[PDB]
């Protein structure tokens, strides 16, 4: 995943989920990337799939 | 299985919209997003229950698509949850309106806004959505967005969660059931 694209003002709710280094399951990229975004560069993926 | 629960194609999970028919052939409604690419639909991660494969799908610009019912022994309820749905109606400002979604159970709140236009990126704009204040997460895309015994919508996408609170847009189910030619039931 690069989340160089975002932030995006939405995300479709879909799931799909991966696993943050906050160890928390973000339920698909876009929330995840969204995140990274937000923790400005601070979150990275563990692995995809729940935590 | 009703309106709310879990679907799930080959890429991940989705919501079942609403149960529809025509003549005496069934299908379900759900998000386009959830149906574009994907062929087989089960009832289950298991992946063991079969419900039926993807009809018609429209996304991005709009966001619904249509799954042919295959299982023949599946009970197919008229639904949202165990609450009857008997109609179909077009959203208006201000009124009250209940989601329900795979992940995150039953939300209510009122529709804020009229033709919204949202912009997943990357090309995937969707346009003419419902606005509300109901909160949605990942895995209840597709869901029915309904109002008492009244069809309203599809859940689309939107940003926010159920903790902090949300902005969640919804294809007009109306705009879906005239495309394919079918009705609540
Ligand atoms: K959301």
């Amino acid at each position: 995943v690069d989340c160089s694209e975002y932030p995006k003002p939405a995300c479709t709710d879909e799931y799909r989920p991966l696993c943050g280094s906050d160890n928390k399951t973000y339920g698909n990229k876009c929330n995840f990337c969204n995140a990274v975004v937000e923790s400005n560069g601070t979150l990275t993926l563990s692995h995809f799939g729940k935590c | 299985i009703s309106g709310g629960d879990a679907i799930y194609s080959s890429t991940g999970r989705c919501s079942l919209g609403f149960n529809v028919r025509s003549g005496s052939t069934y299908y379900f409604l759900t998000a386009g997003h959830c149906t574009d690419g994907a062929t087989t639909w089960w009832a289950n991660s298991a992946r063991t229950t079969v419900l039926g494969t993807t009809s018609g799908s429209s996304f991005p610009n709009n966001d619904y698509g249509i799954v042919r019912y295959t299982n023949t022994t599946i009970p197919k309820d008229g639904t949202v949850g165990g609450q009857d749905i008997t109609s179909a109606a077009n959203a208006t400002v201000g009124m009250a309106v209940t989601r329900r979604g795979s992940t995150t159970g039953t939300h209510s709140g009122s529709v804020t806004a009229l033709n919204a236009t949202v912009n997943y990126g990357g090309g995937d704009v969707v346009y003419g959505m419902i606005r509300t204040n109901v909160c949605a997460e990942p895995g209840d895309s597709g869901g029915p967005l309904y109002s008492g015994t009244r069809a309203i919508g599809l859940t689309s996408g939107g940003s926010g969660n159920c903790s902090s609170g949300g902005t969640t847009f919804f294809q007009p189910v109306t705009e879906a059931l005239s495309a394919y030619g079918v009705s609540v039931y």
